[PDB]
Parts: C-alpha cells; sequence; structure tokens
C-alpha cells in the first residue's frame, strides 16, 4: 500500500513538486518553500495531517502557526480549509492540555484554546466537525459538559453512524451515570467503525464490571490484552479484577502484573495503588508510604484520593503516628467511595484516641449503615454506646452488646460491658453477665476473678436481698 | 466502674473488614478514550466490512431445567403401547 505523493502546483508553473511520504524533508525546509508558493490551504492541511501522522506534533504545530497568517483564501473552498485549520489547532491544544498532569500547565494551554475556538466560531458554528471540537474543549474543563451533551446529541442527530459524536455521548453517558444510554451509545459507536484505537474498547470492558458482568469483563480484558499489550488500563482492570477474586494465588500474580503496568507508566495513581496495599503486608512500610504519597499527588480526581491516603494513614496507624494518621484517614473519609468504609473506621479508632467519642460513633455509626454486620465495629459500637449518659442509647449498646455476646460466646468484655448496662434495670440479667464473666475467666483465662466484679456482684446480691452471698 | 484499657481499640489488629473489603475501579469521567478529531481516518465510516466477532456477541439483547424425569429410581417402570403385532 503505497503512503501517496504530495502535490503542489507552483506559482506561474505548470510543473508540480512532488514528494512522497517516505522521504518527506525536515518541515522547516517545507514551510519556507509552502511561504514563497503561496499554495491552497488544502495543501497545508495535507502536510499538517502528514506530520501528525508521523508522530511529531512539533513540526505540525508550527506550521499551523505559520500558516494562518499568510494563507491565500482566493478560491471557492477557502472557508472550510481556515476552518478546519484553526480548529486543528485550537483541538490539539485542548488534548495536550489533558495529557499533562499539571494543572497549571492546563491553564496555560487552555488560555490559547479558549482564544482560538472563540476565533473558529466567529466564522461559521454549524460545521460539524467544529461542533465536534467543541464538544470536547467543553467536555474538558467539566464545567460545560452539559454544553458536550447537548452538542454529541444533535451532532448525532445529523448522522447516526458517527462514530466520534456518539463516543462522545457514551463518554458523558458515563460520566453522568447512566448506566443504560452508556452502553447502547458505545455498542452502537463500536458498531460505527470498527478500525479504531483499542482505547475505546477499554471503555467497554470496565463497564461490564458497572453491570457486574465479570465474567464478561474478563473476556473483554483476555481480548484487550490480546489485541494490544500497552493498554495501562486494560491490565489495571484484570489486576483489579484478580484482586477482587480474594485468592491468595490470585493476589500474587495480580501484583506481578500491576508491577508490569507500573514499569509501564508508573504515573498513573490507581496501579501503584492495588500493588502498595500488598506492600503493607510485606513490612516494608516505608516503601508503603512513599508509593501511597505518590498515588495521593499524582492524581487530579477525588475519588482515587480514596484510597492511597487510607493505605497511607493505614500505613501511618502501625508507626504510631496517630495525629498525622488521624488527618489523612480523615482525607480518605472527607473523599470517600460509598464501597469503601475502612476510613471510616481508621477514623473512629484516631477520634477514639483523641477523645472524640461521639465523633468516633459517628464514623463507626456510618460504616455500621454500611455494614451491619461487622463483628469488629460491633463490638466497639456496643463498648462505646454503654458508657453513654443517654438513657436510650444504653438500649442499643445493650442490643449490640447482646449481639455480640451471642456471635461470641467467649468475650470477657463483651460480658462485662453487658453487665454493666443491665445493672441500671435488669439486676438478674447483670448478676447472669456478671457470672458468665467469672466463668470464662475461671475456665479459659484461669485467673481470680477482679475486686470490682466481686464487689458488684455482691451489691446486684444486695439489692436483691441475698445478704449472705453479698 | 471496670478499669478497661484505655487504647484497646487503638492498638491494630486484624479486623474482618481487612478480609471481607471490596476493591473499585476508579478513572477519569472519559475513561482513558478522546474524541480523535485530528484524525480524519478515524472519522471515516465503514458499513461494508464485516462486524468483529465480539461486536456482533455484544449486540444480543438481555431479558431480565428438572432432571427429575430422568432419575433412575429403580423401582418405578416404564410403559408400551398399543402395537399391531403381540405375542
Amino acid at each position: 500500500m503505497s503512503r501517496g505523493s504530495i502535490e503542489i502546483p507552483l506559482r506561474d508553473t505548470d510543473e508540480v513538486i512532488e514528494l512522497d511520504f517516505d522521504q518527506l524533508p525536515e518541515g522547516d525546509e517545507v514551510i519556507s518553500i509552502l511561504k514563497q508558493e503561496h499554495t491552497q490551504l488544502h495543501i497545508w492541511i495535507a502536510l499538517a495531517l502528514e506530520y501528525y501522522k508521523q508522530g511529531k506534533t512539533e513540526e505540525f504545530v508550527k506550521l499551523l502557526e505559520a500558516a494562518r497568517i499568510d494563507g491565500n483564501l482566493d478560491y471557492r473552498d477557502h472557508e472550510k480549509d481556515q476552518m478546519t485549520c484553526l480548529d486543528t489547532l485550537a483541538a490539539y491544544y485542548v488534548q495536550q492540555a489533558r495529557k499533562e498532569k499539571n494543572k497549571d500547565n492546563k491553564k496555560d494551554l487552555i488560555t490559547q484554546a479558549t482564544l482560538l475556538y472563540t476565533m473558529a466560531d466567529k466564522i461559521i458554528m454549524y460545521d460539524q466537525n467544529h461542533l465536534l471540537g467543541r464538544a470536547c474543549f467543553c467536555l474538558l474543563e467539566g464545567d460545560k459538559m452539559d454544553q458536550a451533551d447537548a452538542q454529541f446529541h444533535f451532532v448525532l442527530n445529523q448522522s447516526p453512524n458517527n462514530i466520534p459524536a456518539l463516543l462522545g455521548k457514551a463518554c458523558i453517558s458515563f460520566n453522568k451515570k447512566d448506566y443504560r444510554g452508556a452502553l447502547a451509545y458505545y455498542k452502537k459507536a463500536l458498531r460505527t467503525n470498527p478500525g479504531c484505537p483499542a482505547e475505546v474498547r477499554l471503555g467497554m470492558g470496565h463497564c461490564f464490571v458497572k453491570l457486574n458482568k465479570l465474567e464478561k469483563a474478563r473476556l473483554a480484558f483476555s481480548r484487550a490484552l490480546e489485541l494490544n499489550s500497552k493498554c495501562v488500563g486494560a491490565l489495571v482492570g484484570l489486576a483489579v479484577l484478580e484482586l477482587n477474586n480474594k485468592e491468595a494465588d490470585s493476589i500474587k500474580n495480580g501484583v506481578q502484573l500491576l508491577s508490569r503496568a507500573y514499569t509501564i507508566d508508573p504515573s498513573n495513581p490507581m496501579v501503584l495503588n492495588h500493588l502498595a496495599n500488598h506492600f503493607f503486608f510485606k513490612k516494608d512500610y516505608s516503601k508503603v508510604q512513599h508509593l501511597a504519597l505518590h498515588a495521593f499527588h499524582n492524581t487530579e480526581v477525588e475519588a482515587m484520593q480514596a484510597e492511597s491516603c487510607y493505605q497511607l494513614a493505614r500505613s501511618f496507624h502501625v508507626q504510631e503516628d496517630y495525629d498525622q494518621a488521624f488527618q489523612y484517614y480523615y482525607q480518605a473519609t472527607q473523599f470517600a467511595s460509598s464501597s469503601f468504609v475502612l476510613p471510616f473506621f481508621g477514623l473512629g479508632q484516631m477520634y477514639i484516641y483523641r477523645g472524640d467519642k461521639e465523633n468516633a460513633s459517628q464514623c463507626f455509626e456510618k460504616v455500621l449503615k454500611a455494614y451491619p454486620n461487622n463483628y469488629e465495629t460491633m463490638k466497639i459500637l456496643g463498648s462505646l454506646y454503654a458508657a453513654s449518659e443517654d438513657q436510650e442509647k444504653r438500649d442499643i449498646a445493650k442490643g449490640h452488646l447482646k449481639k455480640v455476646t451471642e456471635q461470641y460466646p467467649d468475650d470477657v468484655e463483651a460480658w462485662i460491658e453487658l453487665a454493666q448496662i443491665l445493672e441500671q434495670t435488669d439486676i438478674q440479667g447483670a448478676l447472669s453477665a456478671y457470672g458468665t464473666a467469672t466463668r470464662i475467666l475461671q475456665e479459659k483465662v484461669q485467673a481470680d476473678v477482679p475486686p470490682e466484679i466481686l464487689n458488684n456482684v455482691g451489691a446486684l446480691h444486695f439489692r436483691l436481698g441475698n445478704l449472705g452471698e453479698a | 466502674t471496670y478499669p478497661f484499657d484505655q487504647n484497646r481499640f487503638v492498638q491494630y489488629k486484624a479486623t474482618s473488614l481487612e478480609k471481607q473489603h471490596k476493591h473499585d475501579l476508579l478513572t477519569e469521567p472519559d475513561l482513558g478514550v478522546t474524541i480523535d478529531l485530528i484524525n480524519p481516518d478515524t472519522y471515516r465510516i465503514d458499513p461494508n466490512v464485516l462486524l468483529d466477532p465480539a461486536d456482533e456477541k455484544l449486540l444480543e439483547e438481555e431479558i431480565q431445567r428438572s432432571q427429575q424425569h430422568a432419575k433412575v429410581v429403580p423401582w418405578m417402570r416404564k410403559t408400551e403401547y398399543i402395537s399391531t403385532e403381540f405375542n
């Protein structure tokens, strides 16, 4: 398949300059040749697209900035060429702004992008290419997302078999959590043109997890793995699925794949989080902090910081750095997903340590509402609410402690905690609880009863009337 | 009041939530995919080309047996039917 030869009409000469793609000289010479030739804008666009395809954006960038000023619009189709040339550079600035991970760089590039996009609107706005470019530019910011939605919608209305417009609508559907429409638009968008970078297909795999199609997602990841091995997102999803498998060998091979992906692209925040959670168990807490700090700083979205901070806070809990663990646990909870509750557990522990019993109970209440069957949180919640002045909470503490005691026959502290609230109104129940605690102390612990329990048992007997036992 | 330890729950220890948790897929809203308007090649539409087998599988719309008859059950029997020839 021949790439093709660009032809340029020479000024005041029938001969045409022909240059093949393979041996095209440096763009620095081509710009001067075109400037001295005064050729039509469509030739500039052809050369611009050639250097863009070659993988060198600098060459394409230079010729397009120089072209837009000294163009020759003395032909019928000048307006279309002018619109495309201006919009191409503007949309490239948006794409390059998205690529960089620095917010300051984003604004600097976005400044000129806004100026040039307004200029393109000046001449013609109804052009479909201009409409999709403006939609992408406005979607980049995130505060103009609804404009992208409307723009892609009527561009889609113009043509149903239109992969870019349908892709934008599907992406926006994903952003707004419209799962069915997102899936439908993705399927149809992939139908429109089978030829496309594999990145679009990655959106399918994760959507399958969004619909709980785990085997379907695994097949999608395998197909993604087979077609392209350079897709970091596909590797991350496969590694996350292996992590979700909850199997020691699954975790080990998932960690190896995570290391490979992190080697491929260490800048991605999510990949580092999964492998650092394993590092925590490896006892190399210094590397755990480094990876957790690296992931937290690298990202710009709030949802990501739910995990990294947690791990770091978790990593900081075993370093006895309770103040910084407290602060970072708070950060993880502040930016948290409904799927994640461990930061609230850790935050409750930090609040407990600091003496903030009420707010610690609030964090534990959130965890319990999210997950009401956890034994550890149940025991802690029962103990914390047992020592509550308010009467209404004493019954809930009783219930939690009763639930804990039934689940755990051998828990001396739970029995004592339950007894300390049964005393208020249930003398027989408190006596039974204290007796049970004494039975475990003598049987398993094999230790003499504490004087406080004996005093409280005697006081209960006194209240009952058994003066001899008292 | 019983003298409970003041940091019995502060100290880190294995918890049920440690092993019961679930990891989630978190990514940018556009999900690592952007409209490649720069290249007209991706803008081209080709209906003649055959669809990928996986894409055909995805197009299938989603809508939201008892083996007892074959159990052996030695005592039970069968049932023959009227035949033109019989002993």
